[PDB]
DNA sequence: TGCCTGGAGACTAGGGAGTAATCCCCTTGGCGGTTAAAACGCGGGGGACAGCGCGTACGTGCGTTTAAGCGGTGCTA
DNA sequence: AGCACCGCTTAAACGCACGTACGCGCTGTCCCCCGCGTTTTAACCGCCAAGGGGATTACTCCCTAGTCTCCAGGCA
């Protein structure tokens, strides 16, 4: 008995997807490709936000993943800057930024 | 009056965080009426919110429901 | 020995832009917080972390707003940073 | 009581690029409310676009539609690429 | 005893019920 | 269909001798629709938050002190007060 | 007869009731929503054309323009904060000058 | 070349109903590449609906729904 | 009409247009860029002048959030 | 005005919400101790502001040129 | 209804001339904010305890969706 996710070769469930999309009050019918859709979508950009937070880590000298490095993560990437432009993340601090015209 | 307990040294730390390398004598005045409207509209967002859930507690929820309703999207707290 | 004025100003500049704590106390922040709250609804009760959130909302409104003050104080062609400048940013912001 | 989360599919994913990389449960949390707001945004869409030609159905063209509106750059081309090659593995 | 130019309302006709 | 016809009949009330252009009246009309998105958006967010199934006179009076501003919610609370109290009496 | 007249109202219950469960919404809608919203409804529109016909008789005319709607929501303090992101087409601004230009 | 259709005295009473008194050089090549970049946002926007729709006339339903995603609301055009 | 023709030719080909469909761009259009103006004069008079600049214009911008 | 399509009037069933009980978690209040941080002067160098001089870029005005409106007709996606 | 063409008119755009008000650079002054030292204060940690309300469960009434019939309100 396979799940959905291991026939779609996701590592989001389908399922719960399915249950929350039905479950939302967004329409009375809910097609069988759009959870698959959603996963594979939700999965790519945790992968993508993933991979600049490790940079991160690894750039820092660390182990583990933090708020600042998730705040330099999307912060130095534009696409995600655009993306999450009205987002305030805890305990994240701001950019090292000084202008040119405040230090001689 | 715990608008004054918003001190001097705070406010020039968060200056000193935002860029601001020298800080006039009135910026204070200021920057405490700012923080007392911007306060003044959230706890009355969340009171509401509150209210209408016949609770006792103001939750954190109702915190974050209410920067949300004015765009503010804070993460970290559910 | 004394440091020129602005070596230290730029030394908490690049340490608080360095550092992630929080710069506002707690007791004055929550006695200001259940002070305000009560004009809303009677006997007004509080968890933590709901006063934990409107601070880090509270400072990240007031980090961005003196960033802006700032542009506006460069672009005046000054140092100094003035209530007018404030004004200008909270009035092209929308408020 | 019992209560839905992303953490281990976060971590399963985090353990695929990163195979020597910990996480804390500050950035779990904000992981969570990422994937949830970003739910909400892509699931609100794609209800308000079922309205506007009077259908009923909420399909992978709605929420593609809704994907190529909210999505900026070539994120959005990576974000079609990705969930048109996960459907066509679905139905084979 | 002094009027404005009718086009001005010509341009923006009443909301017709039928 | 639109409520223009309701518009005139709220307009001959207040205003006995006058008029309206018709491109007057579809803003009226954009502007009842919008608001009425309004309400019923922030009426059917409050109704999850509860995990109820409905909608109520008391959701829409929360989503009316949530969206309108300080002394026009307070004539609005009273009108529809007054209308959802004179519909069972 | 219909709730429109029970209620006292002149915007109409039924459609409002039609719009309720068809928008999807919730579940289900309750009941003095319709009468509520409907109440709440006519009392905007009748602030809106109080102005906006007083804003029209200060100007000599009879018929309502979109500039006298544009003058009625921009004159009043909290009709401009309620539609602050709206732009009403065939409108215009307000008239006025910053007094650092005038000589 | 359209971009060269948007005159000189048209922005000049664009800025003459904005209020402005005195104007230099340079404003107008500003205007022409702002009102560039906001038009092909709202037109891709336009045509990203007119797509889904599988129309082929854009409609003016589909302009409204594309200022409504950007944030400004249009009465008149419904 | 034939700037928003030349750049929707962009997006795709053989496209058609209506009428109140470019009027609603032309007064949205009207309306952003007297607006702009509207706070760029405000900057101009803040920097303690009268002519106004494209750097008072990218500072509009800046503060706006474009 | 035609009329027709959507709104009103009764009746019933089933589940949704309203009331009561009780657990126990978490919020509020209090007392002491340490010391980090806020408060208060003080001298001085730096920057904000005012006054003046100069050259040019942008205003107003006139004559010529150009294409935006304004109708009429036709074909077809 | 949207696109394509055609003839006519005339109002708006363009180009050149010229003058003067203003943007920019320089200089002087004096006020005021900053680095530093000393003193006072209350924030923070630690511990303790009372009890109020969130949260869950069980029972029961009643409120609205569904169905059928009838008939007038509003849109061309």
């Amino acid at each position: 008995a396979k799940t959905r996710s291991s026939r779609a070769g996701l590592q989001f469930p389908v399922g719960r997807v399915h249950r929350l999309l039905r479950k939302g009050n967004y329409s009375e019918r809910v097609g069988a490709g759009a959870p698959v859709y959603l996963a594979a979508v939700l999965e790519y950009l945790t992968a993508e936000i993933l991979e600049l937070a490790g940079n991160a880590a690894r750039d820092n000298k660390k182990t583990r993943i933090i708020p600042r490095h998730l705040q330099l993560a999307i912060r130095n990437d534009e696409e995600l800057n655009k993306l999450l432009g009205r987002v305030t993340i805890a305990q994240g601090g701001v950019l090292p930024n000084i202008q040119a015209v405040l230090l001689p | 009056d715990n608008i004054q307990g918003i001190t001097k040294p705070a406010i020039r730390r968060l200056a000193r965080r935002g860029g601001v390398k020298r800080i006039s004598g009135l910026i204070y005045e200021e920057t405490r009426g700012v923080l007392k409207v911007f306060l003044e509209n959230v706890i009355r967002d969340a009171v509401t919110y509150t209210e209408h859930a016949k609770r006792k507690t103001v939750t954190a929820m109702d915190v974050v429901y209410a920067l949300k309703r004015q765009g503010r999207t804070l993460y970290g707290f559910g | 020995h004394r440091y020129r004025p602005g070596t230290v100003a730029l030394r908490e500049i690049r340490r608080y832009q360095k550092s992630t704590e929080l710069l506002i106390r707690k007791l004055p922040f929550q006695r200001l917080v259940r002070e305000i709250a009560q004009d809303f609804k009677t006997d007004l009760r509080f968890q933590s972390s709901a006063v934990m959130a409107l601070q880090e909302a509270s400072e990240a409104y007031l980090v961005g707003l003196f960033e802006d003050t700032n542009l506006a104080a460069i672009h005046a062609k000054r140092v100094t940073i003035m209530p007018k400048d404030i004004q200008l940013a909270r009035r092209i912001r929308g408020e | 009581s019992r209560k839905e989360s992303y953490s281990v599919y976060v971590y399963k994913v985090l353990k695929q690029v990163h195979p020597d990389t910990g996480i804390s449960s500050k950035a779990m949390g904000i992981m969570n409310s990422f994937v949830n707001d970003i739910f909400e945004r892509i699931a609100g869409e794609a209800s308000r676009l079922a309205h506007y030609n009077k259908r009923s159905t909420i399909t992978s063209r709605e929420i593609q539609t809704a994907v190529r509106l909210l999505l900026p750059g070539e994120l959005a081309k990576h974000a079609v690429s990705e969930g048109t090659k996960a459907v066509t593995k679905y139905t084979s | 005893a002094e009027e404005g130019d009718s086009e001005s309302e010509i341009e923006d006709e009443t909301f017709n019920p039928s």
